[PDB]
């Protein structure tokens, strides 16, 4: 259910929240080039605009 | 002449109420809340006294308010003064990006 | 205290160009639009167009756009509107007006929040 194909480099927008603890994901971490990922719990509201 | 309409003068005596009809349509007055009221006085400079539907500036007294309505937003003075028997220009965004006044209404105080 | 400030009463003939020179005195004249508004002698007000000096970017209102353009010199602390192919219609008087704050974001260039006035000139052709 639910999956968006929304891309985005740093910010990851409008994902599914998690239900606990900010939890921290990686493949490794010895490997320190392993891209690490956080999923938030809470929202953090973001808006953007051009004026022209 | 104006694309806005609005009376040319109203009359009475102090210590009334006012209503005047300032009058636009959906691309001037309806899709937007720029609307201003301004004072002239007999060949003075014009004085700002509505901006923004109604916000009072500094040194405009509680003797004027008005209030959005759809396509016609109107001047209402309250507590007349013979003092204030000036004209009444009502200023309204109008799109694109071009700002536009409407009307004569001399204020008359007997 | 903050002012604005205009040229005296003008004296020219028909079709000759009008200069009329605006002078923004104890404030910033970079931060606030300008705005041009027009007074036939007696009659009601018609609007003219704007400039931002710090932009340097203009716009005049579509009933004189290829005849009126405003100009200005920061160093001299004046803004000039000029208005050419002069009608004998065009007899009125010439206001300068404060307008809205400017900003990098947001936009009040339409805005009427005319806040002061110049003492403005009354140009003089039949
Ligand atoms: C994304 O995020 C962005 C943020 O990063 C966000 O951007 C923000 O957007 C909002 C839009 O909602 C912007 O809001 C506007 O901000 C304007 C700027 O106001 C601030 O700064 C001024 C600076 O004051 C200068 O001038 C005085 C003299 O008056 C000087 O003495 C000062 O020193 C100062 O400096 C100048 O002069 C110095 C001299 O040495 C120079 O050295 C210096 O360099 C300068 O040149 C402050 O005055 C402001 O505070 C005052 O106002 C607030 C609000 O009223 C009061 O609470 C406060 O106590 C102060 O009194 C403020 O700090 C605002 O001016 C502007 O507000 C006007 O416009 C709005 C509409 O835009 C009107 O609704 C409102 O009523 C205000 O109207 C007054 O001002 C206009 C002129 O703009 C007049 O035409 C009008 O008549 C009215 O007049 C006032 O004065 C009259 C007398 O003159 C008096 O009679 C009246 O009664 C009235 O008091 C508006 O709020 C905001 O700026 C953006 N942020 C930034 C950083 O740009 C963006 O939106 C976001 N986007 C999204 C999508 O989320
Ligand atoms: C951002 O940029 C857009 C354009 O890219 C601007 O939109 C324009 O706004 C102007 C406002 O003046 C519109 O021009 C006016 O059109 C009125 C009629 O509406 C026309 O457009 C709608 C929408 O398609 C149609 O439904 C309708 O049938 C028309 O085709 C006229 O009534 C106006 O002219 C009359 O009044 C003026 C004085 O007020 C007189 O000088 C005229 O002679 C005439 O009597 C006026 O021409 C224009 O149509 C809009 N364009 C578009 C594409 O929508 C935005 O305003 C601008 N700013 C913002 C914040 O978005």
């Amino acid at each position: 259910h639910g999956i968006r194909p929304v891309v985005s480099t740093q910010l990851l927008l409008n994902g599914s929240l998690a239900e606990k603890e900010i939890v921290i994901r990686s493949e490794n971490l010895t490997n320190n080039a392993k891209i690490i990922i956080v999923h938030l719990h809470t929202p953090v509201e973001i808006v953007c605009t051009r004026p022209n | 002449q104006s694309a806005l309409t609005q009376p040319a003068s109203v009359s009475g005596s102090p210590g009334q109420s006012i209503t005047i009809s300032c009058t636009g349509t959906s691309y001037d007055v309806g899709s937007y809340n720029l609307v201003s009221w301004y004072q002239q006085h007999p060949g003075k400079a014009p004085k700002l006294m509505i901006y923004e539907v109604s916000k009072r500036p500094s040194g405009v007294s509680n003797r004027f308010s008005g209030s959005k309505s759809g396509n016609t937003a109107s001047l209402t003075i309250s507590g007349l003064q013979a003092e204030d028997e000036a004209d009444y220009y009502c200023c309204s965004y109008a799109g694109s990006s071009t700002v536009v006044f409407g009307g004569g209404t001399k204020l008359t105080v007997l | 205290q903050v002012q604005l400030v205009q040229s005296g009463a003008e004296v020219k003939k028909p079709g000759a160009s009008v200069k009329v020179s605006c002078k923004a005195s104890g404030y910033t004249f970079t931060d606030y639009y300008i705005h041009w508004v027009r007074q036939a002698p007696g009659q009601g007000l018609e609007w003219m167009g704007w400039i931002n000096p710090n932009t340097g970017r203009t716009n005049s209102a579509q009933k004189f756009q290829g005849r009126v353009t405003m100009t200005r010199d920061t160093s001299i602390s004046t803004a000039y509107m000029e208005l050419s192919r002069l009608r004998s219609d065009d007899t009125a008087v010439y206001y300068c007006a404060r307008g809205g704050w400017i900003g990098l974001y947001y936009d009040s260039s339409g805005y009427p929040n005319f806040d002061y006035w110049g003492q403005g000139t009354l140009v003089t052709v039949s």
